[PDB]
């Protein structure tokens, strides 16, 4: 109810990382600027936690970053950095903490995951995944974290790993039908949706959804356009695919998937053009 | 890979 979409950083039309922060209101369909981040960051991830926006790692065009900055939803300020420089990492929240896994530090793709406690402003290293992954999102469903696809430095991946906080271990679940890197991922009505990405040859408009109860993937109606390094978030029971790269140009549009009609609609074409930005939801 |  009155949630909005937030999009930060990424790769802009001047072919460099940017600092632009925008919010989109699906109801009014209006965009607006927020205060710019301090360091320009592409390949960056964002989460929201208790009316706080976090912008995590990324890449300034020179080095991969472990630094993190925060905005109270306003002025941006620096908090404790991660232990690993990470571009194109997955990021999510679970029980008042941030989890970040995988990524690329300019030399190695990571298996590692670490966790942020806002109560003490510290990042703690957790268990490694089985496969090193850049370009893989994180998604939480019912207390458990899923890391989907990505790229290990040699192959685009269709494998999916599951982290159980009760065991502290990663295990495997049934893989996606398509190898995907740079896809957007979100939970919608207890299904994990994976939109777009890159399969090694083509930039994808295809979409798959994972039924967690039955451990099975099924094909979903494709998006209006291919989108790689695209963000995905759910608002009011609908799935949004934000900006990205269609294989030719940067995109400024957001399209919205509605299960009632089982189709994708463009809901705006007026954002800044960008890809590998970070996205999250704000409760106003 | 697949990016700009």
């Amino acid at each position: 109810a009155n949630e909005v979409l937030l999009v930060v950083g990424g790769f802009g039309s001047q072919q460099s990382p940017i600092d632009v922060v925008e919010k989109y209101d699906p109801k009014t369909q209006e965009w607006s600027f927020l205060p710019s981040i301090t360091r320009k960051r592409r390949y960056v991830a964002s989460v929201s936690l208790h009316d706080r926006i976090y912008v995590i790692g990324g890449y300034d065009g020179r080095s991969r970053l472990s630094s993190v900055e925060c905005l109270d939803y306003g002025v941006w300020y620096s908090v404790a950095p991660m232990n690993v420089r990470r571009g194109l990492a997955g990021a999510t929240t679970l029980g008042d903490m941030i989890y970040v896994s995988g990524g690329f530090d300019g030399s190695r793709r990571h298996t590692s995951m670490e966790r942020y406690d806002p109560n003490i402003d510290q990042w703690s290293m957790l268990g490694d995944m089985q496969t090193a992954r850049e370009g893989a999102g994180l998604v939480v469903a019912s207390g458990v974290i899923y890391c989907l696809g990505g790229y290990d430095g040699l192959n685009i991946l269709n494998s999916v790993e599951k982290y159980d906080p009760h065991t502290g271990h990663w295990t495997n679940v049934t893989p996606m039908a398509t190898k995907r890197s740079g896809a957007g991922v979100a939970l919608l009505n207890d299904h994990i949706y994976v939109v777009g990405g890159f399969d090694g040859t083509a930039h994808l408009s295809s979409v798959e959804a994972y039924n967690i109860r039955t451990d099975s993937w099924t094909t979903v109606t494709s998006m209006t356009t291919p989108r790689c390094y695209v963000g995905a978030t759910v608002l009011r029971g609908r799935l949004y695919a934000i900006a990205g790269y269609d294989g030719n140009s940067l995109l400024s549009s957001i399209e919205c998937y509605d299960p009632i009609i089982d189709s994708w609609e463009v809901v705006t074409s007026m954002g800044t053009q960008r890809c590998d930005a970070g996205v999250c939801v704000l409760r106003e | 890979p697949g990016g700009p």
